[PDB]
């Protein structure tokens, strides 16, 4: 999931204002990822043994 | 009775510049505005028009080039600004609000209370 | 933010932001347990592989 | 006496024009309650006019389009417009003039008249027109009509369909598809027809309840589903299909509100010394 | 609700390994223990 | 219309279920006079009107600024009143080729003396003659006793502001329901295939519109999906349905082994055909080394999206750096 | 506190038969009827919330089942070791 | 735990503000009532073998 | 604090403090996920010791 995109639809204006929040965007863009990497890593070990 | 508001007019020293402004309850972006002067001697003339968008600027050939028209539509006013100041500015001063006509040099429909201006040489 | 003034803009986006983001976090923490979840049983499928 | 009959699962239409395909939509909007109560009309051998509240539902089952025209209005007054439609030789006509009412107003037909008893052109109804403000230039079958008054716009959605049967009703379903939705900005609160005797159709009133409409690859609407018609019903809107597996489902939940209040406070009380004072 | 999963900043990244190379895993080790 | 109304009788007519068609009149001009207050014929886009008051008559121009609300004067007073709140443009026209010949006209009545002022919308309709109650005479022409209405003539001397002026005010009424009749807009020719910001009957959106296959109902307009968002528009300029879809959002990875090997690195862009990775935004950027990667040689359609800079080779070796869909990534070789 | 608690219906599969039964959490079974009940569709609802076939479990009120003193697999589990079944 | 009722207690106002938030009230029951039947099942499965 | 009054400074303060109290419990809530983590695996090496 875009972060900036879900929380803001093509606008300047509340992309600066989610910008101002914090690194919120990231953390969640890194949860996704390892989510991923996860699941990723679940099918090769089950698999690949 | 429409209750305009008049700022700015009163006594001015000749030769300098001064400020006028008008403001009305009623929108101002879609009524052409006006400011004509009236002097002892003389009766309605001309002296400046606006239409709607703020680009045709409508003036007397005797005194145009000096006189600068403005519209706000946030404060909801316009503002004249009159530079190279004359003695011929002694008058009174109303501001019209209306449209804009091809037949006419401009549409008058509701009138201003009026303000007093005086140049001292 | 075209039919409203900055004043008011700004504080809406604000709110809208905030639940936004709050809908997002609790999206990520159940994708984040489902995926505990689903790694307990993918190591329970590979040990049984 | 006015003979009441279920109302089955008519009275279905579309909420609104958008196109949707094989989901199944959760709407909340006036309706016709499923196994409603209509009221059933008969002539043999006490001519009220049916109020219109929120929104009227309308089913007739003629082969001589007996019914062709409807009013609709408030006081009927002569002081506020009054709404009239009708339906003939395939021309609509929809008025909101005034004019004055007989004594016992209803539409007059002849059989096998050559001057079809004039009335053509002399029409002695009404004086003439003084405060018209709109204006519009142009057991066989069942048709079903919807009239809903909300937020000024007066929406009226019908359905025609041809049905080879005698014996009683259809127990089918078909959605009602718009016909207009017109700006009128009047609300009514009754509502008459036109009938031609010396006789059968149907009035439903329509309630806010929440459906569940059922669409198509062809984007129309075949079944649907009333949440408060019953357990199963409201299971259904809940899990949002139409087949529910074996199971126990959490559909919603009770409460008991007090009745009106209850304050108790002491009585009689520490009365001030007023005897030495007074007396 | 596969294929609509594409409307607001959500995507479906593809899975590693297509159902063709688990299948053949799947076959590696059916036949290694036979 | 072949016969006008008197000038004391002024026709109206209500005019709806149609927009004033000003474009066809705008360039002709062919009416000498389009007096609107306080709105212009162009700026009328921003505003719309449910129905129309149309007063037809014929009348001198040199009054039409006496009639104006706000008037000091007495001669406005007993002539016509009107609502301070006007919102009615006044279109006129000359018309001395028709309404003026050889002789003059004397079709014209108008009142001089009135009981009171004349309340609005007030109708008074009698046969019967008011006569003076003060100094009656009942057999005689003598004084208080003239007809009620007396004739006004004009004559060809007069000059052409002076000469008679077909006019109709049209004026628009609002009322608390939704407007639901407005002034034509121009439209933007049709485009495909390409990210657009559409707005189709206020409905606005972005999204690619392309040819749609599915089949909608002469009443339905829009479309949905299962997340109740927009899907398909029918235009109504033209009976068809158009499809929309996000447009090109994705991610982009830098994929590169270890710096110590080598600096080489290649792009990969997330489920998007190679043909939108250049006008992806680029373009505006380092041309040295970033537009190396928008655009080349050695390009790539896998599953994952579109790889750029590295070469689709038929031998399969163990994956490296996994880019998915069972395609992987090597610096060897 | 008042006599708030939840309603879960109990039914078997559509094709099985439409048969349902109501369940009324924590509730004994005579203010099943007063609990803003009475004002739905009255073939259905105010048969459901009311009538014979009413039992008191553990569990709450169950209408529209019947007590059998033989014990089965379970089916549908209602809870508190009770548990619903269609076939007799 | 009703989320309707904590979040409100028989206030119409706060029920009608909660209505625009969205689905978190349903969300929430949701998770309980899984939690419930994971409860229900791990006690079936460590005990009914 | 010092530069606005007391009446906009309990907004503004207020406004620091939730979104300091979301960060804290964004951060809580990973680090209990981490720890369920960390303990699976700590139980799988006591086992395997
Ligand atoms: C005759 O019609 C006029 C206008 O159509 C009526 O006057 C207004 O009518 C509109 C109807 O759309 C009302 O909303 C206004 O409130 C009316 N104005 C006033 C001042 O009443 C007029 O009432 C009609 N006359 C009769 C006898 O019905
Ligand atoms: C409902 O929709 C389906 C498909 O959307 C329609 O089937 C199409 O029929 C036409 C013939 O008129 C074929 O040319 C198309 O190829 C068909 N669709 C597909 C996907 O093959 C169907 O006609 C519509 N109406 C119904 C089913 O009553
Ligand atoms: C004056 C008059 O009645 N004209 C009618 C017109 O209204 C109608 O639309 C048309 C078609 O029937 O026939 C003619
Ligand atoms: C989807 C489809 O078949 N559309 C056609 C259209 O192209 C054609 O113009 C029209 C008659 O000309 O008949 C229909
Ligand atoms: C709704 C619709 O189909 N409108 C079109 C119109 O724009 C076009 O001018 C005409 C061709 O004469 O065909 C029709
Ligand atoms: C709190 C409660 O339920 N109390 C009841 C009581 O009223 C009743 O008299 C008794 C025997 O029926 O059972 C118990
Ligand atoms: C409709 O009237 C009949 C009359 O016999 C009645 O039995 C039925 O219950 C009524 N419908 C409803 C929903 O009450
Ligand atoms: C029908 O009306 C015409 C019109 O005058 C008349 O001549 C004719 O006799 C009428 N036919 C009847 C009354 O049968
Ligand atoms: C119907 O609408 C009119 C128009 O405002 C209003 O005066 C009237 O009160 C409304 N009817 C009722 C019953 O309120
Ligand atoms: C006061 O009123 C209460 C009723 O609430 C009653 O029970 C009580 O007996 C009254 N006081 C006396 C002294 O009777
Ligand atoms: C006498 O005094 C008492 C107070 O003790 C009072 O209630 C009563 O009304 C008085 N009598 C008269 C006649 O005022
Ligand atoms: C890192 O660089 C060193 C040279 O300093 C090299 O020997 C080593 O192989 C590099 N690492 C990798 C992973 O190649
Ligand atoms: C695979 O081998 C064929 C035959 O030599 C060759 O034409 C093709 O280009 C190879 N694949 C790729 C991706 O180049
Ligand atoms: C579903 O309906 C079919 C058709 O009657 C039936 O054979 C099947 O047993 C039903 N499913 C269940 C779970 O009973
Ligand atoms: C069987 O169940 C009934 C309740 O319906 C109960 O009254 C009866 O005592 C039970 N049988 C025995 C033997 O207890």
């Amino acid at each position: 999931v875009d972060c900036t995109m879900y929380i803001c639809g093509d606008s300047t204006e509340c992309s600066n204002l989610l910008l101002q929040y914090g690194s919120f965007c990231t953390q969640l863009n890194r949860a996704l990822t390892g989510i991923a990497v996860e699941q990723d890593k679940n099918t090769q070990e089950v698999f690949a043994q | 009775q429409v209750q305009l508001v008049e700022s700015g007019g009163g006594l001015v020293q000749a030769g300098g510049s001064l400020r006028l402004s008008c403001a009305a309850a009623a929108r101002f972006s879609t009524s052409a505005m006006g400011w004509f002067r009236q002097a002892p001697g003389k009766e309605r003339e001309f002296v400046a028009a606006i239409s709607w968008s703020n680009t045709n600027t409508h003036y007397a050939d005797t005194v145009k080039g000096r006189f600068t028209i403005s519209a706000d539509t946030a404060k909801e006013t316009v503002d004249l600004q009159m530079n190279s100041l004359k003695p011929e500015d002694t008058a009174v001063y109303y501001c019209v609000q209306g449209g804009w006509g091809i037949r006419q040099p401009i549409i008058v429909d509701y009138w201003g209370k009026g303000t007093q201006v005086t140049v001292s040489s | 933010l075209s039919r409203l003034d900055p004043p008011e803009a700004e504080v809406q986006i604000d709110r809208l932001i905030t639940g936004r983001l709050q809908s997002l976090q609790t999206y990520v923490t159940q994708q984040l347990i489902r995926a505990a979840e689903i790694r307990a049983s993918a190591n329970l499928a590979a040990t049984k592989m | 006496p006015p003979a009441y009959t279920n109302s089955f699962t008519r009275g279905v239409y579309y909420p609104d024009k958008v196109f949707r395909s094989s989901v199944l939509h959760s709407t909340q909007d006036l309706f016709l309650p499923f196994f409603s109560n209509v009221t059933w009309f008969h002539a043999i051998h006490d001519n009220p006019v049916l109020p219109f509240n929120d929104g009227v539902y309308f089913a007739s089952t003629e082969k001589s389009n007996i019914i062709r025209g409807w009013i609709f209005g408030t006081t009927l007054d002569s002081k506020t417009q009054s709404l009239l439609i009708v339906n003939n030789a395939t021309n609509v006509v929809i008025k909101v003039c005034e004019f004055q009412f007989c004594n016992d107003p209803f539409l007059g037909v002849y059989y096998h008249k050559n001057n079809k008893s004039w009335m053509e052109s002399e029409f002695r109804v009404y004086s003439s027109a003084n405060n018209c403000t709109f204006e519009y230039v142009s057991f066989k079958n069942l048709r079903e009509f919807v009239f809903k008054n909300i937020d000024g716009y007066f929406k009226i959605y019908s359905k025609h369909t041809p049905i080879n049967l005698v014996r009683d009703l259809p127990q089918g379903f078909s959605a009602l598809e718009p016909l207009v939705d017109l700006p009128i900005g009047i609300n009514i609160t009754r509502f008459q027809t036109l009938l031609a005797l010396h006789a059968a159709y149907y009035v439903g009133y329509l309630q806010p309840r929440t459906f569940l409409l059922k669409y198509n690859e062809n984007g129309t609407i075949t079944d649907a589903v009333d949440c408060a018609l019953d357990p199963l019903s409201e299971t259904k809107c809940t899990l949002k299909s139409f087949t529910v597996e074996k199971g126990i489902y959490q559909t919603s939940n009770f409460r008991v509100q007090p009745t009106e209040s209850i304050v108790r406070f002491p009585n009689i009380t520490n009365l001030c010394p007023f005897g030495e004072v007074f007396n | 609700l596969i294929c609509a999963q594409k409307f607001n900043g959500l995507t479906v990244l593809p899975p590693l390994l297509t159902d063709e190379m688990i299948a053949q895993y799947t076959s590696a080790l059916l036949a290694g223990t036979i | 219309a072949t016969r006008f109304a008197s000038v004391y009788a002024w026709n109206r007519k209500r005019i709806s279920n149609c927009v004033a068609d000003y474009s066809v009149l705008y360039n002709s001009a062919s009416f000498s006079t389009f007096k609107c207050y306080g709105v212009s014929p162009t700026k009328l886009n921003d505003l719309c009107f449910t129905n129309v008051y149309a007063d037809s008559f014929v009348i001198r121009g040199d009054e039409v600024r006496q009639i104006a609300p706000g008037q000091t004067g007495k001669i406005a007073d007993y002539n016509y009143k009107l609502p301070d709140d006007f919102t009615g443009c006044v279109i006129a026209w000359n018309s001395n080729n028709l309404d003026s010949k050889v002789g003059g006209n004397y079709n014209y009545l108008y009142r001089l003396f009135r009981k009171s002022n004349l309340k609005p919308f007030e109708r008074d309709i009698s046969t019967e003659i008011y006569q003076a109650g003060s100094t009656p005479c009942n057999g005689v022409e003598g004084f208080n006793c003239y007809f009620p209405l007396q004739s006004y003539g004009f004559q060809p001397t007069n000059g052409v502001g002076y000469q008679p002026y077909r006019v109709v005010v049209l004026s628009f009424e609002l009322l608390h329901a939704p407007a639901t009749v407005c002034g034509p807009k121009k439209s933007t020719n049709l485009v495909k295939n390409k990210c657009v910001n559409f707005n189709f009957n206020g409905l606005t959106g972005t999204g690619v519109l392309t040819e749609s296959n599915k089949k909608f109902l002469p009443f339905q307009q829009f479309g949905r999906d299962i997340a109740d968002t927009t899907d398909a528009v029918r235009d109504p300029q033209t009976l068809e349905i158009l499809d929309i879809t996000p447009c090109s959002f994705g991610g982009v990875s830098v994929i590169t082994p270890g710096t110590n090997t080598s600096n080489q690195v290649a792009v990969l862009y997330q489920d998007v055909n190679c043909t939108e990775v250049p006008v992806a935004i680029h373009a505006d950027q380092l041309t040295p080394t970033w537009r190396v990667y928008s655009t080349g040689s050695n390009v790539f359609q896998t599953r994952a999206g579109c790889l750029i800079g590295a070469e689709h080779v038929n031998n399969s070796y163990e994956c490296d750096i996994p880019i998915g869909a069972g395609i992987c990534a090597s610096y060897q070789t």
